[PDB]
RNA sequence: GGGGCUAGGCCGGGGGGUUCGGCGUCCCCUGUAACCGGAAACCGCCGAUAUGCCGGGGCCGAAGCCCGAGGGGCGGUUCCCGUAAGGGUUCCCACCCUCGGGCGUGCCUC
């Protein structure tokens, strides 16, 4: 299930993990040469997933990041 | 593969971003680790960074996170253009 | 049950290209807490028992490993409708679970 409201997909993204974070892992994956980026976000049973070639994302993306280490960490 | 000190993964990845910009794609999977070695504390996360031939990864814990966390979304932001 | 062993297992998997065909170096999609080093498209190891070769290391250890069915799921792909965007669909499938089989479940000691 890809989404388009990035806001949302963090909402789910959060639950997911926040329901399973020893289960969920996240990727991201970068491609210049295509000009494009994809996150996702899962445990193994349920999967969420944002593309997009913005560059207003990657703030959004890199303080996605930056939220999940804390959570993850503390 | 390649486990680093949290500081140098990040001059790493910043130079394997490089190699991969006329081709490749470039991963990086972040999960919370529970510093298993083998088939017991939960305080850490993990960061693992690829082009699909190169492994780099590292493990982040509470004391470096602000430090990591700064320097890796500044990164981040100075690498992923070309959108 | 505890201790000491050995047999063995894991240290990735898949799609494309190429091949008579199976792996690899190439490209691509993807896992792990988890391999280092060397050579390889004038080719490297192979032959349906093919799913790589050589050198070195770590871990696990009778631990496992392999075959089949279904479900979750990703990236492809077949076909059909559409002018297109889209929509339906066939067959694979990283990653995960369930069930069912096959080989193994060894040696010593307290």
């Amino acid at each position: 299930p890809q989404y388009q409201t990035w806001e949302e997909f963090s909402r789910a993204a959060e639950k997911l993990y926040l329901a399973d974070p020893m289960k969920a892992r996240v990727v991201l994956k970068y491609r210049h040469s295509d000009g494009n980026l994809c996150v996702k976000v899962t445990d193994d049973l349920v999967c969420l997933v944002y593309k997009t070639d913005q560059a207003q994302d990657v703030k959004k993306i890199e303080k996605f990041h930056s939220q999940l280490m804390r959570l993850m960490v503390a | 593969m390649v486990l680093l000190e949290s500081e140098q993964f990040l001059t790493e990845l910043t130079r394997l971003f490089q190699k991969c910009r006329t081709s490749g794609s470039v991963y990086i999977t972040l999960k919370k680790y529970d510093g298993r070695t083998k088939p017991p504390a939960d305080n850490k996360c993990l960061l693992r960074a690829t082009d699909g031939k190169k492994k780099i990864s590292t493990v982040v814990s509470s004391k470096e996170v602000n430090k990591f966390q700064m320097a890796y979304s500044n990164l981040l932001r100075a690498n992923m253009d070309g959108l």
